[PDB]
């Protein structure tokens, strides 16, 4: 356009970026700042960083830039380049990682008044506490702090476009949930003098995990190394497989906890959830092999060199049975060939002593494990409602 | 220095115009003889069908405006230009991973007074080259380097392999150049051909970008010998171990141990192997065939043992041993196998009692040793069928896998080695 | 219109960042530095780099860019591009990376005597190698060392920023907006300017201002996830003297499954700890430790249980031994009265035997006993001393030991 | 050539490549949106990404560069560098990472009409859902949307490309054989073109580009379900193992080792988002279920195996069910030392006639354990059986639409 | 400084930097490069790169940039942009995957003489051919070749500042010892022509790997699980964990070469030592493995089935066990009541000769342990001594 080519060629002539677009320089520019949340790429636990998409919309008047439309032929809007023009120093004062302030220098829309509308695009990698305490059930808040970086409040001011950012675009996210979000304007003073305020703008958004990858993935065999550890317990001893299973379950969580450690966060501000669950887990699993191995010493109790203590008979043998209703539990040569057969008579007459001594030890071992299989059920079921109830009855 | 003033009246005094092609009439065309030069291949990782190769890219040309006459100057023979002050010619990587297209370094062109151009400006390209999985790790890969002039048309400018002469004679460069001295040999692979062709697409139209080509190719043969030696033999002597749960006798109770063991190795090494390989699904790769055979044949082996238990554990009081179990097992087989006054009247009654009852234990105890023999004749019968087709399945997979050389000729159709030593004609 | 257009126009006309404001021959500039830490992101030990989010705030006088205030409508105070002035050229001299300047290049801010005030934000990587001996009970002293790398002494003078007169010789963190990491807590935070007495005061190296961070570590994840189970999985291994020893007591089972379990973990640790080989972990010399403990608890076992199913056939259990162990420590009737005197011999003499076989047994409990009293101790003091060791390794108290000052505001 | 530089100097005396091409205010630039794959090179799922090599077929008319070719010996167009034009800034909107512009900037084709041709290279990372229902046997629907950043509808009017002798427009991406690659993971089923607009505004409107593509589950096919399956075959094996054998714990037990090892492997590969559990993982988790199922039955068999009247009582319930009832149906069916010596003799016997009835009632135990053992093998089998058949076949109806829909 | 801002406007008014600084095109630059090597950030075997951070210290004399001090208020040095006059375009030319050229183009020290000194940083990524033989008690020597790219020696000369690269301020790696270094310059010539110099300077690096972290990381568990192997035969039969202890070792071995796999390099120039021990470790294993299935076998052969050969009875029970010096093992109805006792008697009679029968299996196979574990020990430390021993004499 012939006109357009006119407008921007008498637009610039004598238009210096490096100065304010204010008519007086003790006047101030008036920004109007809109966040656009296009996508939510990823949250890391580990560093604190939240990475997002966004678009950071940018209005003010340059009074420099103005023309009659009437003559260029009825033009009202051009698009100019970024860098043609000044603009604005927003940084995100809370950047982690990523850039401080916007890189990709898109062209503007300049209007015939001087209003100038210039919406860039940008990756925010912004700090923020991550909390893993209720991981995976947990809540993130997670802010974005906005503001002129060379410039006081009196001299360039920035306000906000609307109380909440714009999530109009949004991507949902596939892990997080978006509860809440809104943006606030702060003016911030300092003891030289009162006179001076400081603008940033702070938009924060609460993010809820979806808790079904974790869950899947990490919580429910966790479930299933619980409830074999407890089984361990029914096991008889005579079969002579009680190690093995335990000491099998346990390798099994040690395997999970390779697993365990692959997936969770490595954070180490705060003992997350799973890491709770997980601890219980091998404490139940050590307890139960512990346990197991007193079992298997007392069932292989020697009639011979020990005897049964009177209160153990008293205890496992005549009162804990009676109390266990579910259960299905008991409640010339002539005269040398005379003395051989005597002598095998007495020989029997001692080994039914000495098995009927041991059997009672192995009853005693086996109302053990019932007593212990009741009690391990029981405290797996109670710790696991315990670990997760509170958080899942705050949500 | 004249070369100052030669510079001077080169492109300012001639209004040198960098973005306009060196023809005199808008109808010729610009000859660009390019060659590859590999400094060094530095991966082919598998998992990304990624090829990361140092390669220096030798261009030729002509442009009648930079052309001088050395007598009027002082004698100079030569100059260095930087290309951002003359025409260069954009031939890019086509066929690249990471997004670029274009050489890593911008150094001088070299222009003689007879307007010849030569620019070799080094690379690091990340060209992509599909994996063929197919006899993983005794495979060879045939890796493709493709590079276009999207800057001009067939028309307009021609690309070429660059020329050399011996005794008289130009030939065309066909080959990837390799110096066989500063060239240092990958740590994992073998370069075993490197021909380089220019590829006319006649479906296409000469007024277009995508007609013409000038394509390296590199078929490099891995070196079996960090798969072999971490991979390969371990997992072989683990998986034989399997056959000894047959030799090993039911009374030691172990049998199922080993074989279950045996089958949790294998269960690790596939893990291990699980994470060397690409996604991808044309076929399945060597390694991962013996794996899926051999981790097969080890539940037949658990099967098998956990039914020789079953066998062996079975008494009078459950099972009936019918005649003809007897006679193919403890008959039939092992042949072929070639295997190995009241008071006086109660103390009567009382000893026949016990005699009835020691018989009836020995009989007892008879027919479990006769099931116990049935038990060992079918772990014999079940070393011999399975043992052979483990070394057998084995010996085989990997004899095919050895056999898998190059077909020490490039383009199957043709019968010319692109080698350097062989310069056509 | 703006005069500071005007202003501007005129202090940039005939200005030239090329050129070292030295106002005559022999004038040095004087450059301040503070640093403020605005985030600790991360220190990878594997690449023994410390990433760091600081706002590096540098401070000097160029007298060519000064005005005077009366002409300008009382203006003093204008901001400028820092691409079209000079500056010192102060750049983070142990970078693991490429990265010398600083991330964002904000605008100088220019007051009408020449003093200017720079405060660009940087990201940071620099090199912190690691102490690996406590790992991860362990603290880091990483520095960051800042110096012109353009400018030698004879051109300008880095200092440390004074504030009311007092230097500031410490890292600047604002207590309120300051995030903890979440690994590392920050002990010291001192600031000192040095200088390589190997050089003159040229080479541009002579002198540096350089700030440390020595940060401990909060090993709340290696405890939870990789000490406390190894040491719970490794405590195990006590419990193989109260199984019984025959078939069926599986000692071998527990012992070398136990083994099997800190390999596994042994496999987990390889990740984590760094590469580096100047001294063994802490976690790495108690995993090494309760496998040579799990290694000679399974020969205890192969031992035990070798001495417990011994038999009168194979062994002879001489005297010796059971006092050093077991102390200190018509013709049918003739054809039938023969066959029962042989029945009463055959049953004499496996009870004898069965009675020898006892007495074997008993010596290989007395042995569990005793060696599982050594081993529970050998154990326990073990672990003890290797995680007390780490429970004491403090942070010194002073940032310099010899150092009476804290370097603290 | 000469006349190439006076034409190029006439063309750009007062030409501004910032200013949109517009004959009279209010008019529209159309540009033709066309697009070439070249390589689909990565389906990230764990970052949710689709890397590809492609061509931009832009075209659009620019009334400033104009001339007469018999002014000029006949030169019909022109290799002009795309910094020297104006060109529409076409980005790719749903981009993952932050380059919305494209990376080689070859220059420009302009013909004496004034008719603009650009083919610019890009490799782009655009952002894709996974709908992780049916992984690794899915088939994903992953966009491209193209559209000028900076212009709107009251200022560029986009269109589809025409196709090599330019009659009709083409609604698709076009492939050309000569420079495509299979992705060798992904089969390409649709890759439709379609422009969308919005209701709520009025201003915008973009080119999109649709691939849908099926995964070939091959490798994890191979790599995960072979060894469930064989670790199934395993937990069903472990109860034809007889008690007495000492050995259904370690098969049992090793089994769960197995699966838990799967899992570990399958953990790097599945992509981690909480709308749904891949059907892969799902099958590991009803293995491993069954697998402590029969952990858990197993226990209970040897529980039964090992009872003696020294610790239990038989109940008549467990009698009249596992002896009487279900054998049939699982065919199974089962002078002063005289005296002295005398004595001792009938000691003996009666000694012997309590060690037969135990060992009978004993032998009534263990026979339970058997019968028990086999209805666990007999619904085991079934159960296994049932759920991978279910599994597989819901996995398998799991087709990409005859209609893309676009 | 005005005189400065006088003596730059001056230098640079008629400089072209496109142009040699020579007086006579057919003269040559000298150049004078140093290399200051400050750390060495990573060596990768597998890929065989080496990453180190540098100076590239550059001393030319361009002729054109005189000036008289005198003129000048006695300005004897000045700093410049290195953009702003003639660089040599210096390469690495065994560059693998970083930069070939100086890309931090910071300024330059510039006398009254035009002598020019230039220290840009860079970091260097060079090829380098490894030798894994003796890892990881290796040395290795590799190379940082450096010549101008585009200028022959008749137009561009570089000469070496010293004989070796300067370490003055090198870090310590913590990995590797800096044993030696060097530089050479080398003349090349073409078959084209003689008169044709080609220069280059190649500085060469000899490093040894500091062998602690592999140590203790690999070797040490490979080393309990070699002691471990040998243990099963000493383990008697009789308690069925001969196959599980072994099998166990085994399994353990199979789960650290997972460590092994994740730690070594992935070469296939050459095995690695630890690679050789490695395997020598899994063939002791495995073969302890079978000959434990051997001896199982024997240990439970009965009578029925099996006869005892005469030369095993001749070898294993009369001859081997004396020649076993630490080993302490030793070298009506009466007549059917009646005819029943008989029966009893010879049973008895049977059963007492078959007990004996595999007694004698039993005993042979307890020999064959006590001959295993002796030898095993004997090859364990043997094997350990040549593989390791070998290498560690020469360090
Ligand atoms: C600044 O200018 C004013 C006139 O506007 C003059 O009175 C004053 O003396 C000047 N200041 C200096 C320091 O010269």
């Amino acid at each position: 356009s012939e006109h357009e080519t006119r407008l921007v060629a008498n637009l610039l002539e004598n238009y210096n970026k490096v100065i304010r677009p204010v008519e007086h320089h003790t006047h101030f520019v008036d920004i109007t700042v809109g966040l656009q949340l296009i996508q939510l790429i990823s949250v890391d636990e580990v560093n604190q960083i939240v990475e997002t998409n966004v678009r950071l919309r940018q209005q003010w008047i340059d009074v420099r830039l103005r023309w009659n439309p009437a003559d260029y032929g009825g033009i009202k809007k051009i698009r100019l380049p970024s860098d043609d023009v000044w603009l604005p120093d927003l940084v995100l004062y809370n950047n982690a990682d990523g850039d401080f302030a916007i890189v990709h220098m898109t062209k503007l829309l300049l209007d015939y008044t001087g209003k100038i509308m210039w919406t860039p695009p940008a990756i925010f990698k912004s700090y923020c506490e991550i909390i893993v305490t209720h991981f995976p059930f947990d809540q993130q808040n997670c802010t974005m702090k906005l503001g002129i970086w060379t410039y006081d409040g009196t001299k360039v001011s920035i306000s906000p476009e609307s109380d909440r950012p714009d999530l109009s675009t949004f991507m949902e996210s596939g892990e997080w949930v978006m509860k809440d979000y809104r943006g606030w304007k702060h003016w911030v003073y300092y003891t030289c003098c009162p006179d001076t305020p400081y603008l940033d703008i702070t938009y924060h958004f609460i993010m809820q995990r979806i808790p079904l990858y974790f869950v899947v993935n990490v919580i429910i065999p966790c479930l299933l190394f619980s409830f074999l550890t407890g089984l361990v317990f029914y096991l008889p001893t005579d079969s002579g497989e009680k190690m093995t299973l335990s000491i099998s379950v346990l390798l099994s969580l040690t395997v999970f906890l390779l697993v365990i450690v692959e997936l969770i966060p490595s954070t180490s501000s705060a003992v997350p959830l799973i890491g709770k669950y997980m601890l219980f887990t091998m404490i139940f699993v050590i307890s139960s092999i512990i346990i197991t191995v007193v079992v298997i010493n007392t069932h292989h109790r020697s009639p011979s060199t020990h005897t049964m203590p009177q209160w153990v008979r008293k205890i496992f043998i005549d009162t804990i049975p009676n109390v266990m209703f579910f259960s299905t539990m008991k409640r010339p040569d002539v005269k040398s060939a005379i003395e051989g057969v005597k002598y095998i008579a007495e020989h029997m007459k001692s080994d039914e002593e000495s098995s009927n001594a041991a059997e009672e030890w192995k009853y005693v071992a086996m109302v053990i494990d019932h007593i212990l299989l009741c009690v391990f059920m029981l405290i797996c079921i109670i710790g696991t409602v315990s670990v997760f109830a509170g958080r899942l009855i705050e949500l | 220095n004249e070369e100052e003033r030669l510079i001077n009246d080169l492109l300012i005094v001639n209004k040198y115009n960098k973005h306009v092609r060196p023809v005199k009439h808008n109808n010729e065309v610009v000859n660009i003889a390019l060659s590859l030069t590999l400094s060094n291949l530095i991966s082919l990782k598998e998992t990304d069908e990624t090829l990361t190769s140092n390669v220096w890219m030798d261009h030729a040309w002509y442009d009648h405006r930079l052309t001088w006459n050395a007598s009027e100057y002082s004698d100079i023979s030569i100059l260095r230009l930087p290309p951002e002050l003359v025409w260069i010619p954009d031939i890019v990587l086509q066929n690249n991973n990471d997004g670029q297209y274009h050489v890593a370094y911008f150094c001088n062109v070299l222009v003689r007074p007879n307007g010849y151009v030569t620019w070799l400006p080094p690379a690091i390209f990340r060209s992509s080259c599909p994996i063929n999985v197919l006899y993983f790790p005794f495979d060879w890969q045939n890796c493709s380097l493709k590079f276009t002039a999207l800057n001009y048309d067939a028309n307009e400018i021609t690309m070429d392999l660059m020329t050399d002469t011996i005794d008289g004679k130009d030939y065309p460069i066909e080959w990837i150049i390799i110096d066989p001295e500063a060239f240092t040999e990958n740590g994992e692979w073998e370069i075993i051909h490197k021909p380089a062709k220019k590829n006319i697409y006649p479906d296409k139209f000469p007024n277009g970008t995508n007609y013409q080509d000038v394509t390296f190719y590199l078929i490099i043969r891995r070196k079996p010998l960090f798969y072999v030696i971490n991979f390969i033999t371990p997992c072989v002597l683990i998986s034989f171990l399997a056959s000894l749960a047959f030799y090993l006798p039911a009374e030691s109770g172990e049998k199922m141990s080993t074989a279950i063991s045996v089958l949790l190795a294998q269960a690790v090494f596939l893990l291990l192997t699980s994470q060397r390989l690409p996604e991808t699904a044309l076929a399945v790769p060597l390694i991962g065939k013996y794996l899926m055979f051999i981790m097969s044949l080890v539940t037949g082996v658990i099967v098998n043992c956990g039914i020789v238990l079953n066998f062996h554990f079975r008494t009078p009081s459950t099972h009936v041993l019918s005649t003809r179990v007897k006679q193919i097992f403890l008959e039939k087989l092992p042949r072929i196998l070639h295997m190995s006054h009241d008071e006086i009247k109660s103390g009567i009654d009382s000893t026949n009692y016990i005699v009835k009852q020691i018989k009836e234990k020995n009989a007892y105890d008879e027919e479990v040793g006769n099931w116990n023999l049935v038990g060992q004749t079918i772990d014999r019968l079940s070393m011999f069928i399975i043992t052979p087709v483990m070394v057998l399945g084995t010996i085989f997979i990997f004899v095919m896998g050895n056999f898998n050389h190059p077909p020490a000729k490039p383009f199957e159709g043709d019968p010319f080695d692109y080698s350097s030593d062989h310069p056509r004609c | 219109e703006n005069e500071e257009g005007r202003l501007i126009e005129k202090l940039l006309g005939d200005y030239d960042k090329r050129i070292i404001p030295a106002k005559t021959l022999d004038h040095i500039i004087d450059v301040t530095l503070k640093l403020t830490l605005t985030n600790l992101i991360s220190l990878n030990e594997k690449e023994e780099a410390l990433t760091t989010n600081v706002w590096i705030e540098i401070q000097w006088n160029d007298y060519r860019l000064s005005w005077n205030t009366s002409e300008y409508e009382g203006i003093d105070l204008v901001r400028i591009p820092s691409e079209l002035l000079w500056l010192p050229d102060v750049v983070l001299e142990n970078n693991v990376d490429g990265q010398f300047e600083v991330a964002y290049y904000a605008n100088v801010l220019v007051y009408n005597d020449g003093s200017m005030y720079w405060l660009p934000p940087a990201i940071y990587r620099s090199t912190c190698p690691i102490a690996v001996t406590y790992f991860p009970f362990d603290w880091q002293n990483c520095s960051l060392v800042f110096r012109s790398q353009t400018y030698n002494a004879h051109e300008v003078n880095l200092q440390l920023s004074a504030e009311e007169g007092e230097a500031v010789e410490w890292i600047h963190i604002d207590p309120e907006d300051f995030t903890e990491n979440g690994e590392w807590t920050i002990r010291h935070r001192p600031a000192k300017k040095n200088y390589n007495w190997q050089l003159t005061k040229d080479d541009t190296d002579f002198q540096e201002i350089i700030f440390f961070l020595i940060i401990q570590r909060k090993p709340l994840f290696y405890i939870i996830n990789i000490i406390a189970p190894c040491v719970l999985i490794s405590s195990l291994v006590v419990l193989v003297y109260f199984l019984p020893a025959q078939a069926g007591g599986q000692k071998c089972t527990l012992s070398i499954s136990v083994l099997l379990a800190q390999t596994i973990f042994l496999f987990l640790i390889a990740q984590k700890v760094p590469e580096t080989s100047l001294n063994v972990p802490l976690i790495g010399k108690y995993l090494i430790f309760v496998m040579f403990v799990s290694m000679l608890i399974v020969m205890n076992c192969v031992i035990v249980l070798n001495v417990s199913l011994r038999t009168p056939n194979t062994h002879s259990l001489s005297e010796k031994i059971k006092h050093l162990f077991l102390g200190f420590l018509a013709p049918e009737i003739k054809s039938c009265v023969e066959a029962c005197n042989f029945i009463a011999k055959s049953t004499k003499e496996q009870n004898d035997s069965g009675s020898e076989n006892e007495n074997w047994v008993l010596i290989g409990k007395v042995i569990d006993k005793a060696c599982f009293w050594i081993a529970l101790l050998l154990f326990s003091i073990g672990t003890l001393a290797i995680f007390l060791t780490g429970h004491f390794n403090q942070v010194p108290e002073f940032p310099f030991p010899g150092d009476p000052r804290k370097y603290v505001p | 050539s000469v006349m190439e530089d006076t034409l190029l100097s006439v063309l750009f005396e007062t030409y501004n490549p910032k200013v949109r091409p517009a004959q009279t205010v209010g008019d529209k630039v159309t540009v033709r949106v066309g697009l070439t794959l070249t390589n689909l090179l990565i389906l990230n799922e764990k970052i949710e990404e689709m890397t590809t090599n492609v061509f931009l077929n832009l075209a659009w008319t620019d009334y400033r560069l104009q001339w007469d070719p018999a002014a000029y010996e006949g030169i019909k167009d022109l290799r002009i560098p795309s910094s020297d034009v104006w060109q529409p800034d076409i980005v790719l909107m749903n981009n993952n990472d932050g380059s919305f512009e494209i990376t080689l900037h070859v220059n420009v084709l302009v013909q004496h009409t004034g008719a603009v041709s650009w083919q610019p290279s890009a490799i782009y990372r655009s952002s894709c859902t996974i709908k992780v229902m049916y992984f690794p046997f899915d088939w994903q629907n992953c966009t491209m949307v193209f559209k000028s950043y900076t212009y709107d509808t009251s200022e560029v009017t986009l269109q589809h490309a025409l196709d090599a002798k330019g009659e009709r427009e083409v609604k698709e991406i076009v492939i050309n054989k000569d420079a495509f690659t299979e992705n060798g993971q992904w089969s390409i089923e649709h890759k439709p073109s379609r422009k969308n607009w919005r209701s709520d505004d009025p201003s915008y409107e973009d080119v999109t580009f649709y691939l849908i593509i099926q995964r070939k589950p091959l490798f994890y096919i191979v790599y995960t379900i072979i060894p469930c399956i064989l670790i199934s075959i395993l937990a069903i094996l472990v109860f034809y193992l007889p008690p007495d054998a000492g050995e259904k714990m370690s098969l049992s037990i090793s089994a769960l080792l197995a699966v838990t090892v799967f899992l570990l492997l399958l953990a790097d590969k599945v992509p981690e988002t909480s709308l749904s559990v891949p059907i892969i993982i799902r099958y590991l988790m009803f293995i491993m279920i069954l697998v402590a199922f029969s952990v858990i039955l197993s226990v209970v068999v040897l529980n039964l195996h090992h009872r003696s009247p020294n610790t239990h009582t038989m109940p008549n319930w467990i009698r009249q069910i596992f002896i009487e009832t279900l054998p049939p149906f699982l065919w199974i069916q089962r002078p002063q030392d005289l005296k002295e010596a005398v004595e001792a003799i009938k000691y003996i016997a009666e000694q012997l006639e309590s060690a037969s009835e135990f060992d009978d009632l004993k032998k009534d135990w263990q026979y339970v354990a058997m019968v028990a053992d086999r209805l666990f093998l007999y619904v085991f089998f079934v159960i296994c059986s049932i759920g991978t058949f279910s599994i597989f076949l819901d996995a398998s109806h799991n087709v990409p639409p005859d209609n893309p829909f676009a």
